[PDB]
RNA sequence: CGGAGGAGUACGAAGGUGCGCUCAGCGUGGUCGGAAAUCACGCGUAGAGUAUAAAGGCAAAAGCGCGCUUAACUGCGAGAC
RNA sequence: CUACACACGUGCUACAAUGGUCGGUACAAAGGGUUGCUACACAGCGAUGUGAUGCUAAUCUCAAAAAGCCGAUCGUAGUCCGGAUUGGAGUCUGCAACUCGACUCCAUGAAGUCGGAAUCGCUAGUAAUCGCGGAUCAGAAUGCCGCGGUGAAUACGUUCCCG
RNA sequence: GGCUAUGUAGCUCAGUUGGUUAGAGCACCGCACUCAUAAUGCGGGGGUCACAAGUUCAAGUCUCGUCAUAGCCACCA
């Protein structure tokens, strides 16, 4: 994206919500990707597949997000790493932006997935996106099992609507 | 290759590895392929890209994977909620065709439970 | 021979220094994943932590990280409790 | 009379390569048929429907024997093995197929990889395996009573088990 | 009145090492053998720790208290 939307979507966007200064005018900020696996210390080569599919879904080195707290219900204790997490910003995640309602969206069988609100009441938005195919990767063979995985869309809108007409004019279904 | 979302075999003949889809038989491949004009018993391995578009075009008229799923759902959901005799039967898990239930109906009900 | 609890250790880093960072709780949203795991944004907020008992303390944090290191030195020591 | 947390007896189909699927092509016996069996043609993927022809039968019909032989393919996989269960659409008998019929087509594709202690049948055209017919009967056989095709292994002996 | 010790399948028992529950043998239930029993052979399923509180790898595996129980000390004038 990127000219795009510095070209129209600026102006339409202060169109659409009759946005008095330049500054208001909503943008999007950052865009975080995670995948929380549990078990993870048992053997840690489902760890070292998380970071690997993060590593080719963004194009950045992904960080593993350690336990905190021990929880006596589950296997973890606060030493242990149980997470990958990655953070996209300018470039990277307009990019990410183009590939994922390029070619991810048409590939997922249920369609229309993500639901209309799915808001914070912030103009932050979060979806859950199962299995860790419906990217451009390696092919299903020489490949770990799939794991599902967390898109979260952080902007500067104040509030849901002005997030939705960020997401509508961007091209987001919902 | 990749149809209708999901990875057939591909060393088998193409009439074989189509029948992996929920919703294809032997009759429908067998139908399929004269549709479009590809040999019986070429393997998915020796198709270019456009046969195997060709073949990704013709499945798509013809219910699949979810959305038959889904329709099969549908269906006995709506047989057990209104409630009539095969609803009833849905529910309690039993046979529903009218089989003896004194002995042998093990796929129905399951494997034996002591008293 | 009144009322209640602890000790007979630990640590070459859990010591030194330079630079850097703040906890805990609650509420929304988000795959497996829930009362409670990891991610994002808010609201009140020291109620967290300090190898270990309690008390007196702790924002220049005395709490938490990273790089380099041996002052966990030798000879002393005005003056005090 | 068909119920269903369970237990037992008698059977059928399998768990595959001495096999599965497709194409071509041989060889039986016995029995039934006028409220019945139907050549042939057309329609249908099919069960079947319509028209029509012969037969009261060594005359016409059920009727395709199947395993077999030749060629291709599958290459040991829960599979092109297996065919339970379930969703959808139909045909026929019958006044009427909800409880509660048989059969056809599409889709689905369960258990099962040879079975513990124990136990059964069989001495030759026998066992094993393959098909065909009938009585009952509007319709409804894996049961019963019959028919043929292919065609084995082993018996030293009476010590023990049963009579 | 004082100390010690113990409390877990239907019963007998091990429990262990605070992660961890736990395992056994009888017993029981199905099958088999038998004209019918017993004896015998085959298969299978079973306890979440006497409780009440606290700390933490809830912990039956530590510390306190209540109850049940067993033992012997309750003396000199």
């Amino acid at each position: 994206l990127k000219a795009r939307y510095n070209d129209e979507l600026k102006a339409k966007l202060q169109e659409e919500l009759s946005i008095k200064n330049v500054m208001e005018i909503p943008r999007i900020t950052k865009i975080t990707l995670n995948m929380g696996v549990g078990a993870a210390a048992t053997d840690k080569k489902l760890l070292d597949g998380a970071v690997a599919d993060m590593q080719l879904i963004a194009g950045q080195k992904p960080v593993v997000t350690l336990a905190r707290k021990s929880i006596a219900g589950f296997k973890i204790r606060d030493g242990w790493p149980i997470g990958c997490k990655v953070t996209l910003r300018g470039d990277q995640m307009y990019e990410f932006l183009d590939r994922l309602i390029s070619i991810a969206i048409p590939r997922i069988r249920d369609f229309r997935g993500f639901s209309a609100k799915s808001f914070d009441g912030r103009g932050n938005y979060s979806m859950g996106l199962k299995e860790q195919i419906v990217f451009p990767e390696i092919d299903f063979d020489k490949i770990d099992r799939i794991r599902g995985m967390d898109i979260t869309i952080t902007t500067t809108a104040r509030t849901d609507d002005e997030g939705r007409a960020l997401m509508r004019a961007f091209g987001f279904p919902f | 290759a990749r149809i209708a979302g999901v990875n057939i075999p591909d060393n088998k003949h193409a009439v074989i590895s189509l029948t992996y889809i929920f919703g294809i038989g032997r009759h429908t491949a067998k139908n399929i392929l004269a549709a479009v004009g590809i040999t019986e018993t070429t393997k998915i391995r020796e198709l270019d890209d456009a046969q195997l578009d060709a073949i990704r075009a013709e499945v798509a008229k013809v219910p699949t994977e979810g959305d038959l799923r889904r329709e099969i759902s549908m269906n006995i959901k709506r047989l057990m909620d209104l409630g009539c005799y095969r609803g009833l039967r849905h529910r309690r898990s039993l046979p529903v065709r009218g089989q003896r239930t004194k002995t042998n109906a093990r796929t129905r009900k399951g494997p034996r439970k002591p008293i």
